């Protein structure tokens, strides 16, 4: 559970870091 | 409160020649066509001032330009 | 805010204008002078560039004495605003 | 309507007053005061077809004064009618001489 | 600028007691 | 309403002072004042409608 | 320094300038010439708003038609570009007076 708690926690935090709009890989890269 | 001309371009007169079918230039291309402009306009305004001084009356709405220039020899459409 | 990766008042105006535009709502942003309300407008204009592919021909209306206080702010804040010039309406 | 006597649709009342009082003929005696509106309808229809064809093309749906200038210079009957007129908000017919050209 | 009761030489000499 | 006053950045704001300076009315100033006051009296001051 | 033969780059100038509704006359001073003409003899014009555009386009028609007639008379001679003598030929035959 601890590993699950931490994995979900900081994947959510890094998502908030990244999840703003994004775009298609051909146009984003 | 009056303003006067400065020479009528190298560039814009060049584009005037460009739409006149001219690529290079001579020494008699820029200035003289503006002289023809001045002569023709002075003739048409001479006729206009004769008309408006013989009877001493003003003009009417924007329909005058098409009729006066047609008598002059080059009129316009667009509106 | 919903921004895309200055000071705090102008970016607060950015935040409010972002909450307004994506809601397609307007606002009487009665900011006192010196708090950069026009910079907040420019911030929204630039934020729209990366928020969505919607740029389009925008329009901004201002007293004419403030016209440098828009174009020079563009050239100082996000100079990426390409501009065509409109002066001498008949031929210039 | 007051104009559908012979396929016409332009207003008649003011036109009837003007043509009857044209101040050029004493009386239009049997008599085609509506023939001015007839040629008016004819010109309107031809302009409609030409402008629809022009606007629908160029991958657009509007008439730029360039297109109308091209249409005006295109016709020969209009050129014979009054060939001393020009269209504004456009350009002159493009030209380059082979002698001018390198 | 204040249009007072037609006096001069009063800018601070009334204020040296007013502090 | 997005209206925030100018004291949000306190300790980074210069103060404000107002200097009061008088100016006497010269002899010619009061003379012209009285002349136009008489003119206004004759005109009824254009201040009644 | 990609400097190519003049006349062909002048040809691309012609192609660019003879394609769209672009106003080739950088010509608000043409408007000032019109103002000097109009106020030369009289005053208190009180005309319409867009009449300046119409009169200027008539000026363009006259001048440009002169340009094509001059170029035709020039290629008539052994000189491709615009010459004053060709313009005299183009204007005198028109009945200038
Ligand atoms: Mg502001």
């Amino acid at each position: 559970e601890k590993k699950r708690k931490i994995i979900q926690e900081r994947i959510r935090k890094h998502k908030e870091q990244e999840s703003q709009h994004m775009l298609t890989q051909e146009e984003r890269l | 409160l009056r303003d006067n001309i400065q020479g009528i371009t190298k560039p814009a007169i060049r584009r005037l020649a460009r739409r006149g079918g001219v690529k290079r230039i001579s020494g008699l291309i820029y200035e003289e066509v503006r002289a023809v402009l001045k002569s023709f306009l002075e003739s048409v305004i001479r006729d206009s001032v004769t008309y408006t001084e013989h009877a001493k009356r003003k003009t009417v709405t924007s329909l005058d330009v098409v009729y006066a220039l047609k008598r002059q020899g080059r009129t316009l459409y667009g509106f | 805010d919903v921004p895309v990766p200055l000071r705090t008042y102008q970016k607060q105006g950015l935040n409010w204008l972002a909450s307004l535009y994506n809601n397609h709502t307007n606002g009487i942003l009665a900011d006192e002078m010196g708090l950069g309300k026009t910079i907040q407008t420019i911030s929204l204009l630039a934020y729209l560039a990366c928020e969505k592919e919607n740029w389009g021909p925008h329009l901004i209306v201002v007293p004419t004495s403030v016209l440098l206080n828009w174009e020079m702010e563009f050239k100082r804040f996000a100079p990426g605003f390409k501009v065509l010039t409109y002066y001498g309406s008949p031929q210039q | 309507s007051r104009s559908a006597k012979a396929g016409l649709t332009f207003p008649v009342g003011r036109v009837h007053r003007l043509l009857r009082r044209g101040n050029y003929a004493q009386r239009i005696g049997s008599g085609a005061p509506v023939y001015l509106t007839a040629v008016l309808e004819y010109l309107a229809a031809e302009i409609l077809e030409l402008a629809g064809n022009a606007a629908r093309d160029n991958k657009k749906t509007r008439i730029i004064p360039r297109h109308l200038q091209l249409a005006i210079r295109n016709d020969d009957e209009l050129n014979k009618l009054l060939g001393n007129v020009t269209i504004a908000q456009g350009g002159v017919l493009p030209n380059i001489h082979q002698n001018l050209l390198p | 600028f204040v249009s007072e009761h037609t006096i001069e030489s009063n800018i601070l000499k009334k204020a040296n007691q007013k502090r | 309403l997005l209206r925030r006053l100018k004291a949000d950045v306190e300790k980074q704001m210069p103060a404000k002072y107002e200097h009061i300076v008088y100016c006497k009315l010269s002899k010619r100033q009061r003379f012209l004042y009285d002349d136009f006051m008489s003119r206004a009296q004759t005109k009824a001051t254009l201040a009644s409608g | 320094p990609h400097r190519y033969k003049p006349g062909t780059v002048a040809l691309r100038e012609i192609r660019r300038f003879q394609k769209s509704t672009e106003l080739l006359i950088r010509k608000l001073p043409f408007q000032r010439l019109v103002r000097e003409i109009a106020q030369d003899f009289k005053t208190d014009l009180r005309f319409q708003s867009s009449a300046i555009g119409a009169l200027q386009e008539s000026v363009e028609a006259y001048l440009v038609s002169l340009f094509e007639d001059t170029n035709l008379a020039a290629i008539h001679a052994k000189r491709v570009t615009i010459q004053k003598k060709e313009i005299k030929l183009a204007r005198r035959l028109r009945g200038e007076r």
